DNA sequence: GGGGTTTTGGGG
DNA sequence: GGGGTTTTGGGG
DNA sequence: GGGGTTTTGGGG
């Protein structure tokens, strides 16, 4: 039994080809999470891991309406309740986005959240980046392995085996090692991109904009 | 500079004192806030190293050393227990009954590290010789001076360190928690275990497979940059680990930025005893092979003993740099690790072909014997951590006509169209090889631009 | 007081 | 000059 | 000091 709500949710999203409709319905309930940080990075925890929520322009406007006495960028150490939310898979540059792995990111899209101002939460372990977890990284590697193996079996055909004479009597034979490089897919660039999940799309606010909207 | 022994240092002076001591434990240097870094260590010497042994239980006694700095680079990275540290200008006080030496490196204090073994950890990793037995391998500030009179102090302390480590555990039982009791700990704890496997999870991270004296196996992530000294078969002390409650598929320890992984000097009695006592466990692997999806890595092969000291080379280097890098061009034999994405030819029955040694031609055995000597002509398409994100798969051959890789499958070449036993074993091997999380550890020989597997055999 | 530095006598 | 430090103004 | 950073958020 997975004690971490975020790990179970994100793992199921990846195990179901990034299809949010295929993830268990009994997991799409409101999320009560502790705000670890709010700026420069807004990070929330579930008592075990921290993830970065992605707020829609609607979500913040609604928040600023029902809660005028509350700045979002100052919610550090406070708790929030995400009533309406969705998850989606996105292709990113993991060298720049720390809340990602192997150029993939499962995003928590927030549509509606209420700040339970001054609610003291239970003592928990130090929160770690879900995208740095051994099992979760492995789960993402499995996801990539499946996509890669499927692409390779579709792309590579005809058994173009190296002729045995090339490696027999190689006394006076010299070759270049790049002769062993085989393209894995019909991808346009040097990066493998032949995935079947449809990259989710949704406009989200940059944490910097919400900072300006609250203190120019 | 006058050097004082640990138990003889003054608790009343509050004046800066100096000493030489053997380091037995240390946190990694860590940041506490916006301007401070700390490194905490446990130190011993001939006057302070063992608790009143009667009802003590051969537990180690020690002083503590807390080093404060404004920069990460001003603190010592302790990769190994048993080396020596020389400290200048430390103030001593009693902290909960024990002797605590404090030193502000950001002010006027300094430290220097000396190797007890012939080479420092970093010098062993890079295969370098030490300048001399009186040269510190690391030190704070822009300069370190060793006076003629210190030479005897250093030499005598080294001799003592070896006597101490070979006669005592040093890291006594009260200094760590058995892995099979890790789940019972309220917070963090320490570990002393043998590294059974170092699995390159990705470009920046190793996954260590650990097993301690209790027989329990645990995995933990270890950054390559942070702990470059991790080696299979070696015993380490892990300072500060926590039990991961959220890992369901395997037992995992979580490490923090202050956590440290420490090896032992050659003379270590504890390390010697654990290297011999703790033995390889494939119980996790065997169990995972029964599951459709294994979150646990399985190294399916083993290389010949004569190669167990050969350093590994990534696929990125093997296929993209072997014709341009000076060091790679001078070698024909390499060791590497990878996972198999696809095996060609697709039909397992065609893995064995008849080979005509005169014409250097192979042919299908569907028509049988008329093709010559039976050989394996298998072509693996592989990938690894170094080439994980690219759009390539790499060819690695198992062409056994000249003897290379003949016993890879533990199945002598035979007509697979006729021998059901051999065909079945190979089909099973094919499924294992292409399964997610299955990896191959192999030695290859470069021949006419291709890499042929040799001195490697499946162990499942 | 004492470093390293240049301030080369004096702030906080 | 400026730190850390305690010397709390002044050495070399 | 048996600990919690980040132009370092895969040494810190
Ligand atoms: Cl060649
Ligand atoms: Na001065
Ligand atoms: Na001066
Ligand atoms: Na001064
Ligand atoms: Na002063």
């Amino acid at each position: 039994q997975q004690q971490s709500a975020f790990k179970q949710l994100y793992t199921e999203l990846f195990n179901n080809e990034g299809d949010f409709s295929k993830v268990s319905s009994n997991l799409k309930k409101p999320l009560k999470c502790y705000v670890k940080e709010s700026y420069p990075h807004f990070l929330v925890t579930d008592g075990y891991f921290f993830v970065a929520p992605y707020f829609t322009k609607e979500a913040v406007n609604e928040f600023h309406a029902k809660f005028p006495n509350v700045n979002i960028v100052d919610l550090t150490d406070k708790v929030i309740v995400i009533n309406n939310w969705s998850l989606e898979l996105r292709r990113v540059n993991s060298a720049e986005v720390f809340t990602s792995y192997a150029n993939l990111e499962a995003r928590l899209i927030v549509h509606s959240f209420k700040p339970n101002l001054q609610e003291r939460l239970n003592p928990t372990r130090y929160p770690v980046n879900l995208f740095r977890d051994d099992e979760f990284k492995t789960t993402i590697q499995h996801f990539r392995h499946t996509a890669l193996q499927a692409a390779i079996n579709k792309t590579v055909k005809g058994d173009n085996l190296v002729d045995i004479s090339k490696v027999a009597d190689a006394a006076g034979k010299k070759g270049k090692v790049d002769a062993g490089i085989v393209k894995a897919s019909a991808s346009k660039g040097d990066e493998f991109s032949d995935f079947s999940f449809k990259e989710g799309n949704t406009a989200t606010l940059k944490i910097a904009d919400i900072f300006v909207q609250e203190k120019g | 500079y006058e050097y004082v022994e640990l138990a003889k240092a003054s608790l009343t002076s509050a004046q800066p004192q100096h000493f030489y001591a053997v380091v037995i434990d240390a946190t990694f240097p860590y940041k506490t806030n916006q301007e401070r870094y700390i490194c905490s260590l446990k130190i011993v010497d001939p006057t302070l190293y063992l608790k009143q042994q009667k009802g003590a239980g051969d537990a180690s006694d020690y002083a503590t050393l807390v080093l404060y700095a404004k920069r990460f680079e001003d603190l010592p990275i302790i990769h190994r227990a048993g080396d020596i540290i020389r400290v200048h200008r430390a103030t001593l006080r009693l902290y909960n009954g024990q002797r605590q030496f404090n030193a502000n490196v950001f002010y006027s204090s300094s430290w220097a590290l000396f190797s007890t073994d012939k080479r420092s950890v970093t010098q062993e990793i890079n295969n370098q010789d030490a300048v001399s037995d009186t040269t510190p391998f690391s030190f704070s500030s822009k300069h370190a001076t060793i006076e003629k009179n210190e030479i005897s102090i250093l030499q005598n302390l080294r001799k003592w360190a070896n006597q101490y480590f070979s006669s005592y555990s040093v890291i006594s039982s009260d200094m760590y928690t058995a892995l099979n009791k890790a789940q019972a700990q309220k917070g963090d704890f320490d570990v002393v275990a043998k590294i059974l496997q170092v699995h390159e999870l990705d470009e920046y991270t190793n996954e260590l497979k650990l097993k301690d004296a209790s027989g329990q196996v645990f995995y933990t992530l270890s950054l390559k940059l942070k702990f470059p000294h991790v080696r299979t078969g070696e015993v380490v002390r892990i300072r500060s680990a926590t039990y991961d409650e959220t890992s369901t598929q395997k037992k995992v320890l979580i490490l923090s930025h202050y956590s440290n992984i420490i090896t032992f000097i050659q003379s270590s009695k504890l390390a010697k005893e654990l290297r011999a006592k703790i033995q390889d466990d494939h119980s996790v692997e065997v169990a995972s092979l029964k599951k459709n999806v294994s979150l646990n890595a399985v190294v399916l092969t083993e290389v010949d003993k004569k190669h167990a000291a050969l350093p590994s080379t990534s696929l990125q280097d093997l296929f993209h740099h072997a014709d341009s890098d000076k060091e790679l061009q001078a070698q024909d034999t390499f060791r590497t690790q990878f996972y198999v994405t696809k095996i060609e030819p697709s039909d397992v029955k065609e893995w064995v072909k008849g080979y005509d040694r005169k014409t250097k031609k192979s042919s299908s055995l569907k028509g049988a014997s008329g093709k010559g000597d039976n050989i394996f002509q298998v072509q693996f398409l592989v990938k690894d951590a170094s080439t994980q994100l690219n759009n390539n798969t790499y060819r690695v051959l198992l062409y056994t006509q000249d003897g290379l890789g003949a016993n890879f499958f533990n199945v002598k070449a035979d007509n697979l169209h006729k021998n059901a036993d051999a065909r079945k074993k190979l089909e099973d091997s094919a499924e294992l090889l292409t399964k997610f999380n299955s990896y191959v550890d192999a030695v290859v020989e470069r021949r006419n631009g291709f890499y042929l597997i040799k001195d490697t055999k499946l162990i499942y």
